[PDB]
């Protein structure tokens, strides 16, 4: 039995290198040799309390490929759950005596936790709890710098936009600070910065980072360009557009790039990468989204199936 | 080891007792720990001098004893307090609280958008201690505050 | 062939004895020894033009678990169907032509069986129709029943709560009408009182029943306890909350219960069952809802596959 | 008229005493009437026997006196409570609570519809006794409701 | 300075006789003879926090009729209160700064008596909370049928529908008890009885009153029919349409009736009173509406202006 | 005819220290002795493009106490102008020969700058674009804080809260840089401090200004406490609720404070002034929206009206 069976991957922080590894270990096997039949006769509940059809699309299809059935929805005021009454404990404790697992996205911070202590002996898998813990996201992001980079290990990551509100960026900056020899580069508008809590923890490792104004300082030697995305409510829509400057990626500023940076961006794209840049060699925010599949599915099979091999 | 039995003080026996309490905390920690939710002898004293200056609060619980753990879920409301056990009608224990790692069914999570709020779950926080300040993770949310904000509801 | 293959379930009162007593066998053996493949190569139509999640998730994951294939929608204007012009006969008449059988949720009364008049030699099988019938929902409860009790006969059972507007109650009371000995307490507020036809209908087969102020005074001898949905809407807010004393369960109130009795709620639950309920021995609604999933089963083996055996 | 005590009750000088409360009743009163929150002594005893069967509560707040509408205020909670004034160190007044006919800032209105709830106003009832029951009417909403149904919140 | 001046107008129970007299009579009298401008530098605040059109036109229509004016709104999506937080007091505490008397409608019962605490000096008329004293409602209904029958004692009173949640009928029938030697008449179905606290009222002052499964036992002599709103919701539809039966009115109804009978109907009609009864001339439920404009005039210039004459 | 006869009022910084006092002034006499036919044969448009009741009904309620007429909207599907493809243009191009004046509020900044240049010799009074210019605010604030303090020079002001995006703060504070000698306390989170160029302004007057953690610091000294409003959006949950801590007031708080301190808050108060503070000698904030009619009589009888005198 792998150490990730029948376990409840919520937090990105629940999981050891050692984890993280066998993971990325996983996918990228999964990726070279399918396995369509791996899940034949399992059934996958996927419960979106709160739509994200990118994500939701992601997981199922994740789901078929290893040739598991699919039950679910995106609620939206689509469904019958929404009637206020009934509490979320109650809707896992009915789902878990249906399913095999629970893939859920939910508004709410530690809606996948919760589920943990209603479901039983099903296991869990978070989407993502509004601002928190978006799992299968992070090891996308990290498969997808290890397969471009070779490594998770001695890399110059630059990450641009709205740090402050980007949990995605929260979780790949922690998950990166669980390897050797990292370079950081943060560049955002002061009203958007990198939380000190997550410099605090860079430091008590150790770990080189430094804050710059544009992308152009840094460009030159970053392995990585992490692009952000900035929600125009975040801030005033005069602020938005004025401090928007040089935030955003053009072809023009990769002329002097390392031949191996990729250029990487949660997928809700626009006001962030001009589309001159989708040509370049550099562009790899496509590949990003089709990696998700591989990750997903890799966490998938080592939840649901004691032995997987090669 | 004798029946020598006093007044401004009652001293009956077999029984844990609080002693030092912060003005205004010992009514929190009945409420807040469900004290009085028993049928055994409870014996309350409130603004009642005590060595330190001031004036400070007092409870004993007549046959009822609290372990460790129960004892440090005082840290937090009553820092300067002191548990001594009582038996043989005299002190067989004595403690004094001490943070814990973790504290539940208790606090409350500052952050309205948590699921704990309108689910069937006991609150739980992790603890940390710092520079004036106490920190406290919710389990839930996972997001991090200050034990003066979480104090504050 | 069995007695119920090709045949439509519309109403729980169009099955004899024999059919209960088939289904009921046929759902505790699929339990047992599960058979995915059953209904391998067929594609069953899921058609919830009344949204009802719960009771959705239930039938379709009992689809795929036999190796069904589903489509299906959850109609809530989420769908083009809604265009007031088309008729619903018109609807099955095409959706007919697709699929080898039809489960289908409507607000009306009747949609079920007019939809057998369109659809043409392809079962339909009645989620529910507003206010009547709800077939599968009474079956889970009765396999439920006899699984807890080890029969359907000679019981002791108490209805609580709005047994006027409660179909499932009226069902459920019907069906096990079709049992001998059993004892009958109905428990619940004057303006909610079980209807005058179902006590003339007990009254004719000479079945014993008695009316009750609270729960307490049977307590000690029930073997079933059924909790029903109060709606606040079938009162006013002022009336509810008052005559909510005591139709509401709490672990206190099962102190002298029966060491077999099972409490029972059709699963929309609170303001009924207290939370402090859940750990008792005696709590059964989960698992009362995790038994539609082999009820459900069952229906569909029987009437999509000529003869299965155990 | 002298200098005596004992100890298996406190008998303090100066203040309001609040004998015989049934069991459970004296850890509501002090939450419901906010009877801590002052700087006043205050000795509190729970589960302790008395004149009648049936374990009971002791409340005595020093240097504090009640008025005839607040000791009424304990009618609904403690019927058969005896509340002895003193000063002198002695006993100068004696009073047993009767049914008022205005409950204020302490129920809950059962009709979840009610103005008061979202409000920032005090909570008022109207009180009528009769066969087995009490009937209690909201100030707002003008609902009626059986004092069980109000007191089980 | 009459006896209602600077009052608030909350609960119909809060007037004694000499209070309806007083409203009644000067409401008769400001019809007979209009003043235009009795209310001239007057503003008045109509605050419907839930919409109501017929009484808000009825009520603003009144305080034109008097010169005063006008300003409001029907909050329903067409206001910004409704943000939640900001509390009712709040709203109060702010527009009773602005004018000089508050007419306002509210979906939660006790909304006005909690304006009274909070406003200042500003009177508070009552339209009405949901489902609890709708004062100038009843006053049109007691000045109707005054004015049509001459008097409010020594009549016979039939009150037909829905007398269980028909709050009219229970306000109107409290006014009426204030009044000596008056004959009541109650015709429901069972389930939709008077409620037993309105006949406890009634037994404790000796009036007359009984129950009756049709209109047709009483209509020869009936002074008053007083026909109420079935909402289908407090049924179901097959049990509303079933006990319809005879709760309606035609004009074959109203063969052997009393020349004097009048017919009555808050507002909101249709299947309660056939269109053919609108041509007799007991038909009298617009005339009624009509009346709401000097009862609400009435109340309007009591409360406004210290002493009105003829 | 006065300087502001027939003179358009969009922004605050548009009128001199003369305007602030003619307006003051008009206010404080209106206050003293009413004139309810100044505006009796005028007829104004309050367009409401974007809702906002409190001060809809204030202006509007200005409008009648002077005698006008009015005629208008708030639209957000309450009208049928938000049709698109009509410009703002083309409406006030017609409403402008419609009526005598156009008070109006639009979501969109600049719109009643706009208006003015279709509008032809009929004023547009801005009630608020969003986020810039609200003028009838900033002087119902200046006309509170004079009437008060009995001056608007020398005064020690303290704003708490959200400064950044607090659009009254900021129009505020420029109105009372235009007087001399005053002290400002701003009182807010790192993340919605004031925003730097009000800093440079101020230091350009040599004007005093200073931070603060809390309100406690200063509490002592201060005059004029501003409330500020603090919206969740503008923040996380988490981030919000952490920092509210002091930002908001308790009558606690008010121990040493002057006795002829004033506590204000544009009025959309909760979850920052504390019900107990209302029966406080400082509580002036519905004292405050209370004064915005004299503010708004006064904006009205000068645009409209030559020649007013006491
Ligand atoms: N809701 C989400 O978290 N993501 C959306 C993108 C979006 O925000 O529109 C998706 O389609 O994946
Ligand atoms: N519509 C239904 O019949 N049932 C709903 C529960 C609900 O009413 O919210 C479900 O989720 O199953
Ligand atoms: N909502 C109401 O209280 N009254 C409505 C009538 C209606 O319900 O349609 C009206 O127009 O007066
Ligand atoms: N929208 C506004 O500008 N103001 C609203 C207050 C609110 O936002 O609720 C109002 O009622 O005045
Ligand atoms: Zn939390
Ligand atoms: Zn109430």
């Amino acid at each position: 039995a792998n150490p990730l069976y029948q376990k409840h991957i919520i937090s990105i922080n629940d999981l050891s290198r050692d984890d993280l590894n066998l993971v990325l270990a996983t996918a990228a096997k999964l990726k070279a040799n399918p396995q369509p039949e791996l899940l034949k006769h399992k059934v996958i509940a996927s419960c979106f309390f709160e739509a994200s059809t990118r994500t939701r699309l992601s997981f199922e299809t994740s789901m078929h490929r290893l040739g598991a059935s699919v039950v679910g929805f995106s609620d939206s005021a689509n469904t019958s759950l929404g009637k206020k009454g009934e509490t979320l404990a109650d809707t896992i404790s009915v789902i878990s005596t249906y399913v095999d697992a629970i893939v859920m996205r939910h508004p709410q911070e530690g809606a996948a936790r919760l589920a943990t202590e209603f479901s039983g002996n099903v296991p869990v898998l978070n989407a993502g709890d509004g601002s928190n813990q978006h799992p299968t996201q992070t090891l996308l992001d990290l498969f997808t710098i290890q397969e471009t980079q070779g490594r998770l290990d001695n890399l110059h990551v630059a990450m641009v936009g709205d740090l402050k509100y980007g949990r995605t960026v929260h979780s790949l900056t922690q998950a990166l600070a669980k390897f050797d020899g990292n370079r950081f580069y943060f560049i955002a508008p002061d009203a958007l910065a990198m939380p000190q809590y997550i410099l605090d923890m860079l430091d008590e490792k150790g770990i080189a980072w430094s804050l710059h104004s544009s992308i152009e300082e840094v460009m030159a030697e970053v392995d990585i360009l992490y692009m952000t995305r900035v929600q125009k409510e975040r801030l005033d829509p005069s602020e938005y557009a004025n401090v928007k400057a040089q935030f955003v990626l053009r072809a023009s500023d990769l002329h002097n790039a390392k031949a191996n940076m990729k250029v990487l961006h949660p997928l809700p794209r626009v006001d962030e990468i001009a589309t001159d840049v989708d040509k370049t060699p550099h562009a790899w925010y496509f590949q990003q989204a089709g990696n998700g599949i591989f990750a997903r599915q890799a966490l998938l099979a080592l939840v649901l199936n004691r032995d997987l091999v090669l | 080891m004798t029946h020598d039995n006093k007044l401004q003080v009652e001293a009956i026996k077999r029984g844990t007792v609080i002693d030092h309490i912060p003005a205004q905390i010992g009514f929190k920690l009945l409420s807040l720990f469900k004290l009085t939710e028993t049928d055994q002898r409870i014996t309350i004293g409130l603004n009642l001098p005590s060595g330190e200056m001031g004036r400070k609060d007092l409870i004993k619980i007549e046959n009822t004893f609290l372990s460790e753990d129960q004892v440090d879920q005082l840290a937090l409301y009553a820092p300067q307090a002191t548990v001594n056990r009582i038996d043989n009608y005299e002190v067989v224990g004595k403690s004094r609280p001490s943070l814990p790692e973790r504290i539940d069914n208790v606090l409350v999570c500052p952050n309205s958008n948590c699921i704990s709020h309108a689910e069937p779950v006991s609150s739980s926080f992790a603890v940390r201690k710092r520079a004036n300040d106490i920190a406290l993770k919710c389990k839930y949310c996972e997001k991090e505050f200050s034990h003066n904000v979480v104090l504050a509801n």
